[PDB]
C-alpha cells in the first residue's frame, strides 16, 4: 500500500571511505514485489537498512509511506511462546494468525508439540531448528499489519521444498495486494518479480522486469 | 492430543429440542477446531457443525442451518450442540471431534474423535 | 406484553439448598443473555451468574461451584440452583433478561427485570 | 469524514455467496456507529474489511491507518495484568488507572495481593469470562488509535457491569474517538450517532436513532 | 495487604521543620495512591498531601501547599512528608494511609492506615 | 513544520485553574525544543496534549502521528533487559547495539554473565535509579518515530552520565530528529534550536538561546 | 558569587567512618540536584551517591548500603556518611551541584564542581 | 546489599523508656545478623545487642543486659530495640548496622550502617 | 565470562587450505562480537577477521581478503575460519577472541583469548 | 523407658544447663516450661545431639522428630513443605493437616496444596505449616520446641487437643511449654531457670507448691 | 539431541603423545555415557574408551589400557582423550560418540557420532 522510490542514491557507512551504494534508481507502485539480487557483499542488506533510514544517503532522494514490516537475514527469537514471539504486541486476530502459520508451514510443526502455540521458547523452554526459527521470524514480520514488507533473505536457511510451499502461498498469494521487497538471488523467485534490482559491490549491475533480464 | 467424551442423546419428540455437550481432555484446547458429526444407519460420517477455537468462526451443514448452534467454553474445555426443532432424518450417532489444523469442515482433517451418542427422532 | 417472574425464595438454614426460577412470558420472539443478580440491604446490585442464549455461564467468585445456572429455551425460563448456603447469600435475587419483543421489526433486544425474590439464610 | 464505505461488496469464497451487499455509511470524527443486527448478517466481516483482513470485490472504503480492535472473544497472553493490558504500548499511568476504573477493572485488580503483577496463563482460565472480556476491553481501549471497532465486547458481561462500561468506557473515555460498536441493544442504540442495521450480508437501515423509531 | 508504619514526629518550635517517613510492608507497592493525613484533638481525620503509584501525581491541602513536600520510593518501599515553617496549627497525630483505588484525596478512600506519630509545634 | 501549538489552553478539571495558559510555539522538522520551568509548571502536561491525553479547550495542535515518548518516571516490564528495550519493536543488532552505546548501557549489560538476557522484575527493583532510567531512555530511542518527547530522562542520572547520554544519544544519534526536551539545565539549553519557559501554566519565555542570554 | 566547598577528609583506618560536608555558599536562587563523585590516582571520575532537592538518592553499586547521602536544602549542604571504610575508597571526592545563581531570570541551572578532599584508607 | 533506616529517638528522663526501629531496604533480609550499636561523645561505636537472621540468638552488652531487648520482624524488615529504665549513660547515636556473617559482636563485622538517631537521658 | 578454545591448526603447502573451529564455553555467547587474531613470531598481534554475535557483520584484514571466510553458529556456539589459497605470510599462532563492546576490530577491545592454534605453511 | 537423662550438663562457650536428671516412659509427654534464657531450647539441641554434654549420660531410641521454636518455609508447594522426604499417604497427610488447623487456609487457595510459597503467609500459616512437617515425619520422640509461640489461644486450644493430644496420642513427646493449660495434661514436668532444675514431678506435685 | 565434533588428531612418531577433545552442543550432556572408537582402515570401529555422565565411570580397551586415559567436564559439554606412548597399531580415525544409554561399550549402543579425526603413529 505505498510507493518506494529512489533517485540517484548513493551512501557510506564510514566517512570518506568505499561508497556502500552506488547511484541507485528504482521506483516500486503499490502491492508490487521487487526482487533484489546480488553477491555477497553487493549491499541489498544496506539498501533495506537505508529504506529503514539506519543508513543516510550522502547523495539522492528516498520517498516512502512508512508503516514498514522488516525480516532479517537472522533469524531472533524473544523469550516466551510460539504465540507471543508471532504476535509481538500486535493485536490478536485467529484467522489472520492462524492463515499466516499456515502459508509459513507452522502449522504441522506447532502441532508436534502437547502445548502447540503455547510451548515456552529460549533455552529455558525448547531449542528450534535453524528453518523451524527462520519460520518463525518470517511468520512475525508477516504477521504485523504495514503498507511495505522488506523481507532480506528470509529462505537462507530453508530447504528448497518448504521455500517453494512458503515463496508460493506465502509471499505470492497471503501478501499479494502489498509491496514488497524480497532479497533473492533465485530465478524460481526471479519470474515472479514485477521488478528486479542486481546489486555488485553497491553498484546496479541490472534494473528492469524479468522480461527484460530474459533478453540478457 | 485430546480425549473427546460426548453426551446429551436419547429419544426424542418430532420438532423437539436436545442438547448434546463434549468434553475434551488435554492441553491447548483453543488450537483445536471442534466439530460436531452424523453417521445415519448405513451412512458414512456427515459434517454437521465446526467452530473454531477462538469460536470467532461457525459453520453448518446447510440440513441443519438454522436449527441447530454450536458453540464453546474453552475455560470448561466443553464444546455443546444445541438442536431445535429435530426432524426424523437427524436420526443418527452424533460424534465430536478435534482438528489440529485450522479451517476445514470435512471430517478428514479431524483427527480425534469421541465415543459417539445416538439421537433418536420419531414423527 | 412480557413479564419476568421469580419463584422460589423464602428463609433457609444454612447449608440448605434452594432453587430460584425465573419465567419469560408474553410477545416474546427471542431471548438473549438471562441472568441471576443479588441486592444484599444497604449494598449495591451485583451479578450472581449470567447465562448466554447457546447456555456459556459466568459466575460471581463467592457462588463459582456452589451456585449453577441453567435455562430452558424451550419454556424461556431461567434457574439458579443455590447449593450450600451461606448467611453471605442473603439479599434480594433478580432475574434479568434481554428480550426482543415480538412486535419490533429487526433482532433488537430490550433489557427487562424482575420484581425480586428475597433469599434469607439463618446461622441458625 | 474518519470512515467512508461506498457501494462496498465483498466475498469470503470465490463465486460463493457475498457476505456483504452494496454497504454505504460515511462516520464523521468522533462519531458513535452502531453495527446492530441478526446472528450471520455479516457485521464482524464489515469490520474485518475495515482492518484490511476483508478485500473488497467492488466498492471503496477511506480511513486513517490508526485502528484499535476489539475482538467478540477475548485473549489473554502468559504474563501479567499489566502486561496483558499495556501491551506494545508505552506506559502512562493517568491512561493506565483511568483505563482500568472505566472497564470496571480496579475492585477485580485490588481483590489479588500481587495487584496487576499478578500473573495469567494463557487464555486466562484463573478468570472468568467477565474479567477475562474487562482485559481484553481495557487493552483494546488503552491503544491510542483514530478509529476503535468494539465488536460485540459485551458478549459475556453482565448487565450491571455493562451498562457501567458503556456509559464510562464508550462514551465519557472514548467521547472525541471514532469508534463502531457491533451491538443489537436499544440501550447502547440510543445513544448512537448512526445505526447499521445488517441483515444476511445487506444494509436493512441506516440512519439516526430518531429515523429507526419512526419505524 | 500493605502494612504502614510511619516515623519522624516529635517537638518543634514554630517556623521550624520536620520531616515524616512512612515504611509499607506487603506487595505491590505501586499500586497505592500513598496519603499523609492528620487528627487534631477533638478534631476529624483531614487529609494533608497523596501521591500517585508512579509519583507523577502530588495533591496537597490548601493550608500545607507551599510548605509541605510529599515523595515516594517504590524501590524502598516508603513514602515521606517534609513539612517546612510549621505553624501551630499543625499540631496533631499524623498518619500514613494507602489507597487501592485511583486519585482521591478523602480519607474515606483509604484502606490500609498506620499507627501514627504525634507532631507538636510549640508557639514559644 | 513538525509540531505547532497555537492559543493552546487546557484543564485537568472542569471548571478549575487551567493547567496550560495561551500555549504557542512552532518546531521545525529535526529541530531541538527544551522545555524548562519551576516545579508544577505544567511540562509534563504540555507532553501529555501531544499524547492526546490532555485535550485543549481552547487552541489547536498539529504534529505527524510517529511519536515516541520518554517518561519522567522510569518504567520496566517483567522480562529480560532486550525484551524491555525492544518493546514490541522489531529488532536489529547494529541500531539495538548502537542505542546501547549511545544510552551509556553497554557497560552495566556487561558487567551480567547473562549480558542483556538476564531478567527484570516489575519496576526494575534489581537495577539502581540510573540504571533503570537508561532502559527506560533506551526503549525510547530504540522506537523509530518523527518526534521524540523525552521528559527530564537524565533526572536520576549523575552529571557525568548525563553529559555523555546527551552528546551522544540526544545530539548525535538522534541528530536529524525532531525532539522535545523537558531540561532545566544551561549546558543543555545552549544547544537547543528553541526554547519554551513555562511558570504556573503559563509561557514565560519563547525563543532562541541568544534571546535568552540577553536577559 | 557561588561556590561549593567541600570537608571530611583525611587519613583513616580500614573499617572507619567519616562524614564528608558539601555547602554553596554566595547568591544561590536554588539548588536542584547534588551528588558525591570520586576519583582514585590513575582511574576516570566517577559517581558515588547522588540526591534531588526532593531527597531521592541513587547509589554506586561499590558503596550502596554503606555509604549515605544526605541534604539540609535549609543549609544548601549536601552530606556524605562512609561507613566500613575500604582501602578502594581511597580517591579524591568531588561535590555538584545544579545551581540557580540570584541573578538569573527563570529556573534555570548551572553546574558547579567543588575542589575536592583527599580521603586515605590504610590497612 | 541492604539500606538501614532507624527510628524512634529523641530526649526522656532517667527510669524512662525508648524503642527504636530500623527498617531494611534489600533482599534477604534473614541472611543477615542485625544489631545495635551506639556512639558516645567523644567514644567509638559500642556494640549494645545483635540479633541472628532466624531471630534465634540474641546478645547484649553487659551494661544493657536486664533493661534492653532486641527483636526482629523477618516478614516487614525490621529490627527492634526496646530501651527500658535508661541512665544518663545511654546518651549516644544509636546506629543499627546488617552483617552478612555469622556471629560476630564487634562492629568491624558490620558492612551495612543506618543514618542514626539522637537519644539524650536526663536527670 | 567466555572459555574459548581453537583447532584446526597446522602444516599444508601454499596454495592449500584450512579450516580453524573455535567453540565457546559460557552464557550470552551472541553478545560477543568473535575475531580471529594471527601472532607471527616476533611480531604484534594482529586482527584477521571478525563477525558480529548476530552474524550481520564481518570484516577482514586486507591481506587476507577474498582468501579467509569467517562464520558462526551461535546454536552450537563456535566460530570458523576458512583459509583458503594460503601464502607462507600467513605461517602465525591464530588466536580466538570475544568482545563484549560493539564492533571494534583492534586487539584491545577484546576481552577473552583462546589458547591459539599453529598454522604452518610450506614451499 | 524411651529418654534418659541423668546428672547431664553442658556449655555453650557459665553452663547453659546444670545436673539434669528425668526419665520419660514410652508414649508419655514432658513438659518443659522456664523463664526466657533457662536454656529449655539447649536441652532439646543435646538430646539432638547439636549440643554435647561435658558430664552425664543421655539415652534414647534415635527415631527423633524435631519441631523448632523458629517457623521455616522452603521455596516449593504447601504439599512439598509439609511431605518433605517423606513418602506420602494420603490419609496421614490430610489427617496431619486437619489436627494442625491448617485445612480451611488451604482450601481458602484455588490451587490448595499446590501453592507456592516463598505468597507471604501469617506467622500462624508459617508455624502450622511447621509443626504439620514434624507431625507428618514418623519418629519415636517429638521435640516440640515453642510450636505455638504466634499462635491465637484459640488455635493452639485446638491443635494442643486433636494434634498433641489426640494424634500423637501414643507416641513420647516434649513439649517446650510454659501455660498451665498444657501442663495440665502434661505425664511429667520439668521446670528450668537458669540452666538448673527448679521442678522435676506431676501436674499434682506441681499443684502442691 | 547431541551435536558432536572432534579435534587433536595428527601425525606423531611413535612412543609420542596426542590429546583428542570433543564438545556436544545439544541438551542435557550429563546424561550421555560419552565414548571413544577408532576404525583403522580395513578394520571395524572399535571400542578405546568410555565415561559415564557423571565421570564416575571409566572403562578402556585392553590395547589402550595404562596408556589412554578419558576424562570428562560437564560445564564446558566436552570429553577428552589423553594418548600416550603411542604405538603403530593406534593408527585409525578417531571417533568421539554419546549414548542415552546405561553402561555400554558396544558402539551398536551409540547413537551419536562426531567426524572422526586421522591420527598417524
Ligand atoms: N552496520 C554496518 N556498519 C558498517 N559497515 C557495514 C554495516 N553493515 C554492512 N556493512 C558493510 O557493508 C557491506 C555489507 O553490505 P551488505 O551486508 O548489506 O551486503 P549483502 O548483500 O546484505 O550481503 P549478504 O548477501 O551476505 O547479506 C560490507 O562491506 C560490510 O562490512
Ligand atoms: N474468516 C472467515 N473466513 C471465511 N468465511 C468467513 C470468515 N468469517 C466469517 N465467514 C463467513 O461469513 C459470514 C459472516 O458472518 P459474520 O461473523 O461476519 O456475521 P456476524 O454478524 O459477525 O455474526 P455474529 O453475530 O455471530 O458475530 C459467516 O456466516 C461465515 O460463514
Ligand atoms: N493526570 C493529572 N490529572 C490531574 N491533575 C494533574 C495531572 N497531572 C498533573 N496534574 C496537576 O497539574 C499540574 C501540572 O503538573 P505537571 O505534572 O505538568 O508538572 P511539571 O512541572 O510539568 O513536571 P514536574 O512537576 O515534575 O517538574 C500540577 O499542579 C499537577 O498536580
Ligand atoms: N547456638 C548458640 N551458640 C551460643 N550460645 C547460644 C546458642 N543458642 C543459645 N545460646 C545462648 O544460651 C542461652 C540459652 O538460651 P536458650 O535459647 O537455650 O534458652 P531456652 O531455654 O531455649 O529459652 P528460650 O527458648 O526463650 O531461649 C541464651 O542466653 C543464648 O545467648
Ligand atoms: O488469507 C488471505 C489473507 O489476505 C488478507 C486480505 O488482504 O490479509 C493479508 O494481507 C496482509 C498484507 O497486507 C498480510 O500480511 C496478512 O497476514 C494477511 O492476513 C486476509 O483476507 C487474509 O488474512
Ligand atoms: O548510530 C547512529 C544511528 O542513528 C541513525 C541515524 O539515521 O538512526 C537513528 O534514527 C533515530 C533518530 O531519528 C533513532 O531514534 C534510531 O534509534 C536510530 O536508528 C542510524 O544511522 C543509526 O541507527
Ligand atoms: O488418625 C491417627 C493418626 O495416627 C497415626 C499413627 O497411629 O499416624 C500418626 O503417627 C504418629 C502417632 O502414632 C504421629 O507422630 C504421626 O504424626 C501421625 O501421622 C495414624 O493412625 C493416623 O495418621
Ligand atoms: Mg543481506
Ligand atoms: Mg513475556
Ligand atoms: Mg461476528
Ligand atoms: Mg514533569
Ligand atoms: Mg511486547
Ligand atoms: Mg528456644
Ligand atoms: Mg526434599
Amino acid at each position: 500500500t505505498t510507493e518506494v522510490v529512489m533517485e540517484n542514491v548513493t551512501a557510506f557507512w564510514e566517512e570518506g571511505g568505499t561508497p556502500v551504494l552506488k547511484d541507485i534508481n528504482f521506483k516500486i507502485e503499490r502491492g508490487q514485489l521487487l526482487a533484489v539480487a546480488g553477491s555477497t557483499g553487493a549491499g541489498k542488506t544496506s539498501l533495506l537498512m537505508m529504506i529503514m533510514g539506519e543508513l543516510e544517503p550522502s547523495e539522492g532522494k528516498i520517498k516512502h509511506s512508512g508503516r514498514i514490516s522488516f525480516c532479517s537475514q537472522f533469524s531472533w527469537i524473544m523469550p516466551g511462546t510460539i504465540k507471543e514471539n508471532i504476535i509481538f504486541g500486535v493485536s490478536y486476530d485467529e484467522y489472520r494468525y492462524r492463515s499466516v502459520i499456515k502459508a509459513c508451514q507452522l502449522e504441522e510443526d506447532i502441532s508436534k508439540f502437547a502445548e502447540k502455540d503455547n510451548i515456552v521458547l529460549g533455552e529455558g523452554g525448547i531449542t528450534l531448528s535453524g528453518g523451524q526459527r527462520a519460520r518463525i521470524s518470517l511468520a512475525r514480520a508477516v504477521y504485523k499489519d504495514a503498507d511495505l514488507y522488506l523481507l532480506d533473505s528470509p529462505f537462507g536457511y530453508l530447504d528448497v521444498l518448504t521455500e517453494k510451499e512458503i515463496f508460493e502461498s506465502c509471499v505470492c498469494k497471503l501478501m499479494a495486494n502489498k509491496t514488497r521487497i524480497l532479497v533473492t538471488s533465485k530465478m524460481e523467485h526471479l519470474k515472479k518479480a514485477d521488478k528486479i534490482l542486481i546489486l555488485h559491490e553497491g553498484s546496479s549491475y541490472f534494473y528492469g522486469t524479468f522480461s527484460e533480464l530474459q533478453n540478457l | 492430543q485430546v480425549q473427546l467424551q460426548e453426551s446429551g442423546g436419547g429419544l426424542v419428540q418430532a420438532g423437539g429440542s436436545l442438547r448434546l455437550s463434549c468434553t475434551a481432555s488435554g492441553r491447548a484446547f483453543s488450537w483445536y477446531v471442534m466439530g460436531w458429526f452424523r453417521q445415519a444407519p448405513g451412512k458414512e460420517r456427515e459434517f454437521v457443525a465446526t467452530v473454531s477455537g477462538n469460536g470467532s468462526r461457525r459453520d453448518y451443514a446447510d440440513s441443519v442451518k438454522g436449527r441447530f448452534t454450536i458453540s464453546r467454553d474453552n475455560a470448561k474445555n466443553t464444546v455443546y450442540l444445541q438442536m431445535n426443532s429435530l426432524k426424523p432424518e437427524d436420526t443418527a450417532v452424533y460424534y465430536c471431534a478435534a482438528s489440529s489444523t485450522y479451517y476445514y469442515t470435512d471430517p478428514e482433517k479431524y483427527d480425534y474423535w469421541g465415543q459417539g451418542t445416538q439421537v433418536t427422532v420419531s414423527s | 406484553q412480557v413479564q419476568l417472574q421469580e419463584s422460589g425464595g423464602g428463609l433457609v438454614q444454612a447449608g440448605s439448598s434452594l432453587r430460584l426460577a425465573c419465567a419469560a412470558t408474553g410477545s416474546i420472539r427471542s431471548i438473549n443473555n438471562m441472568g441471576w443478580y443479588r441486592q444484599a440491604p444497604g449494598k449495591q446490585r451485583g451479578m450472581v451468574a449470567i447465562i448466554t442464549r447457546v447456555g456459556n455461564t459466568d459466575y460471581a467468585d463467592s457462588v463459582k461451584g456452589r451456585f449453577t445456572i441453567s435455562r430452558d429455551n424451550a419454556k424461556n425460563t431461567v434457574y439458579l440452583q443455590m447449593n450450600s448456603l451461606k448467611p453471605e447469600d442473603t439479599a434480594t435475587y433478580y432475574c434479568h433478561a434481554e428480550i426482543t419483543e415480538q412486535s419490533r421489526p429487526f433482532y433488537l433486544t430490550d433489557d427487562y427485570w424482575g420484581q425480586g425474590t428475597q433469599v434469607t439464610v439463618s446461622s441458625a
